């Protein structure tokens, strides 16, 4: 973190020149747990979060089908601050993800928000795969996307933890 | 009926927009009420507009019309959207909160759904006379089954009288 804070400007501009650090053995430690996290995101133990399903409103066939469209939406509260809840579709509802997990922050958004964003139903620019080749609906990932949540919970929380054990000063 | 009611409505449809200077569906809709009142008057039923129904799940829903009878039945419905809207998109909407489907004309200013017995029956441009009178045609002329059972005994009755005369002139 301090790194990225004190050379920022530097950063924007030119290739990331790597300083000295003192110990090294403890640098390449921490950073080949960070790397097996990353590359094996996709097993990594997943972390418990709570799954709770609503009934659709009535029983018109229409109800399920705009009930099983995604909406995949961080749950915020008055504060935008995360409540630790995501409603996935209108029915499934995960919750229980931990603060710190909102943190591992790739870019302007989160790991987690990354997954949701990137798994959400938006309508080809292109016309020709929008008429022909437009064959995703979120249900048929829904249990795919509930056990990658969880596995990118586990990354986000472990990174910003073995980052928060870096030291606060930079060579 | 037919062609003179629809290209009525086409003229009133465009005078609409043009002295009101608004193509929102409120003002718009005047247009295919008159036509579904004036059409309904000659079948000896009434469109009776906003008549609030009550779906499975309890929530109350209010048409923008309903084909009422002479005994205060409903036999079909309509609902109105303006152009600036996807028809498709609002239709799901509009089912899932609990709107009829067993004669039901969901119709945006350029295009009709007619949704019978639960499925799209048939979907006309509004632009096409013939093609529009034809889906209304269908519209005032669906009967419940209990009708169309009645009506079936009717005709049983016309190649059962030869038979029942029989029996009366031989008694005579
Ligand atoms: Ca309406």
């Amino acid at each position: 973190p301090a790194y990225r804070e004190k050379y920022a400007l530097n950063l924007r501009q030119e290739f990331p020149r790597i300083p000295f650090y003192p110990e090294f053995g403890r640098w390449a430690a921490w950073g080949r747990e960070l790397m097996a996290l990353h590359i094996g995101f996709e097993s990594v133990a997943p972390y418990p979060l709570k799954r709770t399903d609503e009934p659709p409103k009535n029983d018109t066939p229409e109800a399920l089908a705009l009930a099983k469209k995604a909406r995949l939406k961080v749950q915020r509260d008055a504060a935008k601050q995360p409540t630790g809840a995501v409603e996935l579709d209108g029915l499934t509802t995960l919750a229980g993800i931990p603060a710190a997990a909102w943190a591992y922050k790739l870019g302007n958004r989160s790991a987690l928000e990354w997954v949701l964003e990137r798994h959400k139903e938006t309508t080809p620019k292109d016309a020709t795969i929008r008429e022909k080749f437009n064959t995703y609906r979120f249900a048929d990932h829904k249990e795919r996307v509930i056990d990658l949540l969880a596995r990118v919970t586990t990354v986000s929380v472990e990174t910003v933890r073995i980052v928060g054990e870096m030291p606060a000063e930079t060579m | 009926m037919s062609l003179q009611l629809v290209k009525k409505f086409q003229k009133r449809l465009e005078d609409i927009v043009a002295y009101g200077g608004t193509r929102n569906e409120s003002s718009v809709r005047a247009a295919f009420q008159q036509l579904l009142s004036d059409w309904a008057e000659g079948s000896g039923l009434r469109l009776i507009t906003e008549v609030t129904q009550k779906a499975v799940a309890g929530n109350n829903v209010r048409p923008d019309g309903t084909l009422k009878d002479s005994l205060q039945q409903s036999r079909g419905y309509w609902e109105s959207k303006d152009e600036a809207d996807t028809l498709d998109d609002e239709i799901q909407k509009k089912l899932a909160k609990g709107y009829p489907r067993d004669n039901i004309i969901f119709e945006d200013s350029r295009l009709a759904v007619l949704m019978q017995n639960g499925e799209e029956v048939q979907r006309v441009d509004m632009g096409d006379a013939g093609a529009l009178a034809g889906l209304l045609k269908l519209f005032f002329e669906f009967e419940p089954p209990q009708v169309l059972e009645f009506r079936k005994a009717v005709d049983h009755f016309k190649d059962e009288m030869p038979h029942l005369l029989k029996i009366l002139r031989e008694a005579a």
